[PDB]
RNA sequence: GGACCUGGCGGUGCUUCAUAUCCCUCUAGAGGAGCCUGUUCUGUAAUCGAUAAACCCCGAUCAACCUCACCACCUCUUGCUCAGCCUAUAUACCGCCAUCUUCAGCAAACCCUGAUGAAGGCUACAAAGUAAGCGCAAGUACCCACGUAAAGACGUUAGGUCAAGGUGUAGCCCAUGAGGUGGCAAGAAAUGGGCUACAUUUUCUACCCCAGAAAACUACGAUAGCCCUUAUGAAACUUAAGGGUCGAAGGUGGAUUUAGC
């Protein structure tokens, strides 16, 4: 019956059971789903099957200066306007298959490691090109509630830097992934540190704290040395624009307490002009690649002191077992200084 | 809950008309009908033949006009006249309206035995009453 | 409350802003949404009380640091300078202390808006000649 | 309601209005400059201000009504009030002049004097304790006093021990009875009474 | 601090008990948890005030005869009125002595209690009569008054079942004769992370009389 | 709708000296109401309402909160406890919106005059479905006719006919006008209850004023509004429920 | 396994409440009788769905044929249709709804607190919240500004409906489709709702309220049973109306329970 056809809209409303107790609770899974299709696409107005040619609706109203008449395709060139219809529509459904495959990041399943971007542009003109954004942990929260049961949330834990020292990090919490996503790349960008950087590519001294209870460990490098750290400390130093540092990470490993940790630890580092300034000193830094030659890396620019520093014959330096094991090779792991892809 | 030509609340990115905006018992109160004729009055008959004519003529404009109606048709009659009112689109050319025009008013002229105009008017966008 | 009338007399005096009422959450940290995109906020916050009624830091004091806003504070020997950038230690509960600050800070506003303008007529004239 | 809660209910009383001035004092002075401006009912059907007119006999007859049928109820009262007071002058004219004068004739005041000697003054209320319902004696409060003495009344003459007798007779006949502290009803109101002094010891709920 | 909690932010408050404080309050606003507290301190300071009073002979003398008890003293959270509660004695004619003179007590107390500038403003008291029963001596004031006149279906249901009912229901028919597994939702699959690795590819001038 | 205007120049600089209140027009009147309390210590009903909250949000042309609205007005009232001048008067009358008074008291018909000159009034009356006209003449003998036929004899149950008595008994005047009244609609009780409100108002012609008071606080000038309730679809009756099923 | 948070629950505390409302109070009922009607169960060769509140004179503002989807038998195969399917799945759905709701809350985008933990965000002499939009509200309909309607978001019960129609998925295609003829739908019982009663405030007649009779085995009481006529229809022991005959239970209904301001 023709009083009983219904649109486009209906029939694809009904067709994908978008709405409904199997879509309010994820209570139905989809690893074969209904897809929206739109029907009218490709079709032209005018154009059936048995080929009519209306002047002034899918060919030209004149021709010649004439007005064209009422004309029909032959079977044959109606063939072919059938089979390039079906081509066009194989070409489009191609088209649409070749997606541009976007890079992994710690895990081919993991969200961690993965780049959002630059965090959006503010209402004033402002923008942030110069900022990249890295995911560091993406959880699915589930909340009981007094009437609608277990929902479920997405808390985003994302990171951005410009790789110049400038760098932050904070959290989102929306019911859709990519709410998050924006809530925290674009709260971060207004809660920065600025981390000092030795020689623009490592940290200015040996960095050991605890925050709760992580406790990481950082050791200064030299040139060359790679980030040799935690995945997560990779993907924060290379928004910082630390080139080459050692980080070991113990007692709870939790992401949270890892970054806000590192980025305490890094934004409470002493650098060598205000060690300079506070001591009254020069710093002078020996290299031995360089032999004994005195490098002076800051002066202090008030008055210089004249009195040495005290020579304590030992000093009372709390020192770690573990670093002390490994320079006296008593420390044995088939784990360490394994080989692994540049960093 | 009721459900009878109901937009729902959603996140405020759906565009609604005026005429989608409003339920079904602000019918008469906010919003006027969208088809005028005598068949519905007391005392006036052939209330079933106007009522099949007019779903068949917007069934036959969604589709000989597809892609183009802006909004719900208007019918209007007068004697034995019928005028459809329709808001579209100004996508098609110019050529193509016409060409539609001159067939469907002829096409539905000798399908009813009335003369049948169509009155068509031209927006540029859907015209947004509120966003739900 | 006591001094409340006194100082909103005192900025309008001046050509400046008071915000004597109760301070409401974001006014600061969210003026863009409160006010408009294109809102300028403060330049420099002057506390003449650092504390609010129930005797805890005022709100401002940490939403002026968040958005990198100077502060002056009078910090009674109960209240905390920690953020305020310029705090100036004296009594704030006496009518005659507020009283003074009032007129310092009402007369160093206005001095300084005045040799403002001179400079700039000065330099002008100057120029064309 | 129909009415909005502005609107106040009526004073049908002629001598309330016919009131000098002078003998106003200032409180019932405001209360008359006050309801000028106040928004009044309109008096219901039931009561006027006829000098007949007995809010008592009014109310006996809207709860001896059955669906509605005023006209039924109202003569059934009318038919009660001359069954007693021929009953009256019937015991008037075969009595002594010594007894003449103890005999009352007016149906108004055997009728107010019946139902004022079956008010009970206190009364149970079923009570629940540890699963155990027990009866608590009460207070009665005026209006509930006056409505089970009528509710008793109506009550008694609706029973079915009656055979055959039409209600005026029976109604007239029970209240001539109460009239004399003697009846059914009478031993109704004594043995709520009664209960109560029994039901004593549980008052304290 | 104790069990008992007194950590709230605002301890520094004054605390403000008057009819004014409940009209300029938040409609929204509920009780906290230690805003009862003050409440409940408060009732019982009431409750102080008015005893030492009653004992006291320099309050008055009347008053001092009578010996009233105070059962329950508990002020109105709303501000207007306060409740206090005096037993009742045996006799209802020496109850009609001590109601009496509490009635008119109550005007005068009320300024002595104004006295404690800290009680100052005090809603007027509320002397309810309570712990003595006194609906009971009531119930017996009319006990007496009142005439009393001239002084002299099945055991199925027991059983529990309608064996009635069954009985017949076994006559008439003779009369004829004759568990799935649920997943964690932690451990759910999604998709969303492979569509993106995958990638997502959803993807002027006007002229009169164009051509 | 009314648009606030800019609230700062192109340098960025607020005009009002309470912008960062966000409530500056709101605060702004509070702050000369308070200054105004304090000059006069310096210094030392019926027909008027104060506006509502949303007569000050335009005057304000701002949004206000319900305590907003209090405090100013707890304010306003202790501006005029105080010796208040000329001054101080101009400024609360702004807030002070004048409330109208209907006028309770009864429309008198007028008294018109018939082809023998005998001075009579017309009203009507309408009691649920039944509606009546009445002509009560200003002199006569207690005669009422009820489409054309004698009060009793139209009316034979006694209560319809106490309707009829009661306008006249309550002001006193049984036997003295002549009515005849037409009635249709209604039942029985209903008619006489429209014809005793159409009798009550045409005989406000012929008393004095102060009695035209007394009808009216007896209810004898009210139009009875009670009429029949509509039944709703899924009850039995207009507010009688079906039985709801054992369960 | 420790600590904490949420939700659920508590034969969990306290305070204030429910307005035809939880209890008592007020009025008329149901629960007993007969009948009408639905359901269950049983029965039958012989549908289906609703089925605690929120099913049970419910889809039906309606089944003698038809309706019809059921049973039995017979018949047709490009088939009324560029076929068809009342076949499965309402736990794929659209559509239209129930329910709390006789509610007042929901909520995008921001902001802030908890060390940037799950989480939380109110104080008016105010102490971190601002909030578009939706709902309530307002407005409109009916006889008012009252009342009654209507409205009533998000969400809850994978609530109801694939048999209104449409439709995803799966299935049937000489049959799970189509047509014809006849037939089923009863009551051993149980139960819900309603009707009429048990009478004297009644029964019959006149009248539409000033009447006369009736009034316990010839009273009250069947709208049931049986018989006849009529109406509708092609078809009527059947459906409806009327008449005749018949004159039964019922004597105001335990626990319990419904409605009304
Ligand atoms: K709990
Ligand atoms: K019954
Ligand atoms: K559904
Ligand atoms: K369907
Ligand atoms: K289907
Ligand atoms: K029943
Ligand atoms: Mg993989
Ligand atoms: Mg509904
Ligand atoms: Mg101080
Ligand atoms: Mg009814
Ligand atoms: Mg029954
Ligand atoms: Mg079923
Ligand atoms: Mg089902
Ligand atoms: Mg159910
Ligand atoms: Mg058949
Ligand atoms: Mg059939
Ligand atoms: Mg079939
Ligand atoms: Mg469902
Ligand atoms: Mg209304
Ligand atoms: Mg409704
Ligand atoms: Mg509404
Ligand atoms: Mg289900
Ligand atoms: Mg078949
Ligand atoms: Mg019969
Ligand atoms: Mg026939
Ligand atoms: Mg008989």
């Amino acid at each position: 019956s023709f009083f009983t056809k219904l649109t486009a809209d209906e029939l694809w409303k009904g067709a994908l059971a978008e709405t409904g107790a199997g879509a309010k609770k994820g209570r139905g899974k989809r690893t074969k789903k209904k897809k929206r299709k739109d029907l009218n696409r490709g079709q032209i107005i005018g154009e059936g099957r048995y080929g009519f040619l209306w002047p002034g609706l899918n060919v030209p109203l004149m021709k010649n200066g004439a007005v064209q008449t009422i004309a029909q395709r032959s079977k044959e060139e109606q063939e072919k306007v059938e089979a390039d219809m079906i081509q066009q529509r194989e070409e489009w459904d191609r088209k649409k298959k070749m997606k541009v495959k976007r890079e992994r990041g710690w895990s081919g399943n993991s969200w961690g490691g993965i780049s959002l971007g630059p965090p959006d542009p503010g209402p004033c003109g402002e923008t942030y090109e110069d900022f990249d954004t890295r995911i560091l942990e993406v959880r699915n929260v589930f909340t009981m509630t007094a009437k609608e049961g277990r929902k479920k949330s997405i808390r985003v834990l994302v990171a951005v830097g410009n790789g110049k020292g400038a760098a932050g990090f904070s959290i989102g919490k929306a019911t859709d992934r990519m709410d998050a996503f924006r809530k925290a790349k674009n709260r971060a960008v207004h809660h920065l540190h600025y981390i000092e950087r030795y020689e623009d590519h490592t940290i200015f001294h040996d960095i050991s704290l605890r925050f709760k209870r992580t406790h990481i460990k950082m050791k200064k490098q030299p040139k060359g040395y790679g980030l040799r750290c935690h995945r997560a400390i990779i993907t924060i130093c290379r928004l910082i624009g630390i080139k080459d540092m050692y980080a070991k990470v113990s007692g709870s490993i939790n992401m949270l307490s890892l970054t806000q940790g590192l980025f305490r630890g890094l934004s409470r580092q002493e650098t060598h002009q205000q060690l300079a300034d506070k001591k009254g000193l020069h710093v002078v830094e020996i290299r031995e690649e360089c032999g004994p030659l005195p490098i002076v890396v800051a002066s202090p620019r008030g008055p210089l002191r004249k009195d040495p520093e005290p020579e304590d014959e030992v000093p009372d330096v709390k020192l770690d077992w573990e670093d002390v094991k490994t320079a006296q090779g008593m420390k044995r792991s088939v784990w360490s200084n394994l080989k692994r892809a540049a960093t | 809950k009721n459900r009878a030509a109901r937009v729902r609340v959603s996140k405020g990115d759906k565009p609604v008309t005026y005429e989608e905006a409003h339920a079904p018992h602000y019918i008469a109160h906010r919003k006027g009908w969208l088809s005028l004729h005598t068949g519905n009055l007391d005392g006036e008959d052939h209330a079933a033949e106007r009522t099949v004519e007019d779903v068949f003529l917007r069934k036959f404009m969604w589709g000989t006009f597809p892609g183009c109606l802006a909004d719900q048709l208007v019918l209007k009659r007068r004697g034995n006249q019928l005028e459809i009112c329709a808001v579209v689109l100004r996508q098609l050319s110019p050529h193509k309206y016409y060409f539609l025009v001159g067939y469907s008013e002829t096409l539905l002229s000798y399908f009813y035995k009335c003369p049948v105009r169509l009155h068509l008017q031209t927006v540029p966008s859907k015209v947004v009453y509120k966003y739900l | 409350r006591q001094f409340s009338y006194l100082i909103e007399n005192m900025a309008r005096d001046c050509g400046e802003y008071a915000h004597t009422r109760y301070f409401r959450g974001g006014m600061l940290t969210n003026a863009r949404l409160l006010f408009g995109p294109t809102v300028r906020l403060p330049d420099l916050i002057i506390f003449l009380h650092t504390l609010n009624n129930i005797f805890e830091p005022h709100v401002a004091v940490r939403d002026a640091a968040k958005m990198n806003i100077p502060t002056v504070g009078i910090v009674d020997t109960n209240c905390n300078p920690c953020l305020i950038t310029y705090p100036v230690p004296g009594n704030d509960d006496s009518p005659l202390a507020v009283h003074l600050y009032c007129r310092l800070f009402q007369t160093a506003i206005t001095r300084a808006k005045e040799k403002r303008q001179q400079v700039e007529a000065l330099y002008r004239l100057q120029g064309q000649k | 309601s129909r009415y909005s809660p502005e609107f106040k209910d009526p004073l049908i009383d002629k001598e309330y209005y016919r009131k000098p001035v002078e003998e106003l004092t200032e409180e019932e002075k405001y209360v008359r400059e006050l309801k000028k401006t106040q928004l009044i009912k309109a008096a219901p059907a039931g009561k006027t201000s006829s000098v007949f007119e007995d809010p008592v006999i009014s109310k006996f007859t809207n709860m001896m009504m059955i669906g509605g049928n005023k006209v039924l109820a109202r003569s059934l009262m009318i038919q009660t009030l001359e069954a007693v007071k021929r009953k009256q002058f019937e015991k008037y004219h075969a009595a002594s002049a010594e007894e003449q004068a103890t005999i009352e004739r007016n149906p108004y005041t055997i009728f107010h004097q019946a139902l004022k000697n079956c008010e009970p003054m206190i009364g149970l209320v079923p009570i629940l304790k540890g699963g155990r319902f027990y009866q608590v004696p009460v207070p009665l409060p005026d209006r509930r006093r006056r409505f089970l003495a009528m509710k008793w009344m109506i009550t008694e003459c609706r029973d079915k021990k009656h055979q055959r007798t039409l209600m005026p007779e029976k109604l007239s006949h029970k209240l001539l009875e109460a009239f004399h502290n003697q009846g059914p009803v009478i031993k109704r109101k004594h043995d709520l009474h009664k209960m109560a002094e029994a039901n004593r010891a549980l008052a304290h709920y | 601090k104790v069990w008992y909690e007194s950590p709230s932010l605002g301890s520094h408050s004054t605390y403000k008990p008057s009819k004014l404080e409940f009209l300029m309050r938040s409609t929204s606003k509920k009780t906290r948890k230690e805003d009862h507290a003050r409440l409940r301190a408060l009732n019982g300071l009431l409750y102080k005030a008015l005893t030492d009073l009653l004992c006291t002979p320099e309050v008055s003398q009347e008053l001092y005869d009578l010996n009233v008890e105070l059962s329950k003293v508990s002020l109105t959270p709303d501000f207007s009125a306060c409740r206090a509660y005096w037993k009742t004695t045996l006799s209802a004619e020496q109850n009609a002595h001590m109601e009496a003179v509490l009635q008119r007590s109550a005007a005068h107390m009320r300024h002595l209690l104004m006295s404690q500038q800290t009680l100052r403003n005090v809603p007027p008291i509320v002397f309810v009569q309570d712990k003595g029963n006194a609906a009971l001596a009531e119930l017996d004031q009319l006990l007496a008054v009142a005439d009393f006149g001239p002084r002299d279906t099945t055991s199925s249901s027991l059983c529990g079942i309608d064996h009635e009912a069954l009985n017949k229901q076994i006559m008439e028919y003779k009369r004829r004769k004759d568990g799935r597994k649920r997943a964690k939702p932690r451990l759910e699959q999604d998709s969303s992370l492979k569509s993106y690795l995958s990638g997502e590819e959803v993807e002027e001038y006007e002229c009169y009389a164009p051509d | 709708p009314r648009q606030r205007a800019i609230q700062w120049g192109e340098d960025g600089r607020p005009f009002h000296y309470l912008f960062y209140t966000g409530k500056q027009s709101y605060y702004s009147l509070m702050h000369d109401v308070y200054g105004m309390l304090l000059n006069l210590e310096k210094h030392q009903v019926i027909g008027s309402r104060w506006l509502i909250k949303e007569e000050l949000e335009e005057m304000l042309v701002e949004k206000l909160s319900d305590l907003d609205y209090m405090q100013f007005i707890r304010l306003l009232e202790k501006l005029l406890t105080s010796q208040c001048g000329a001054a101080e008067e101009e400024f609360v009358q702004r807030f002070r919106r004048s409330v109208t008074l209907e006028s309770k008291k009864q429309l008198i018909e007028p008294v018109q005059y018939d082809e023998q000159g005998m001075a009579f009034s017309k009203s009507e009356g309408k009691r649920k479905t039944a509606k009546a006209e009445a002509i009560v003449y200003k002199h006569g003998s207690g005669r009422i006719k009820v489409n054309g036929i004698d009060y009793q004899l139209y009316f034979p149950i006694t209560q319809d006919r106490e309707q009829l008595m009661f306008p006249f008994h309550f002001v006193d005047r049984l036997g003295k006008h002549d009515v005849t009244c037409t009635v249709s609609g209604g039942g029985r009780s209903a008619q006489a209850g429209a014809i005793r409100l159409a009798m009550a108002k045409a005989l406000c012609s012929f008393v004095t004023e102060d009695e035209v008071e007394w009808m009216r606080q007896a209810g004898l000038l009210t139009t009875d509004p009670r009429v029949r309730e509509r039944k709703k679809p899924g009850q039995e009756g207009a507010r009688r429920k079906f039985t709801w099923k054992k369960r």
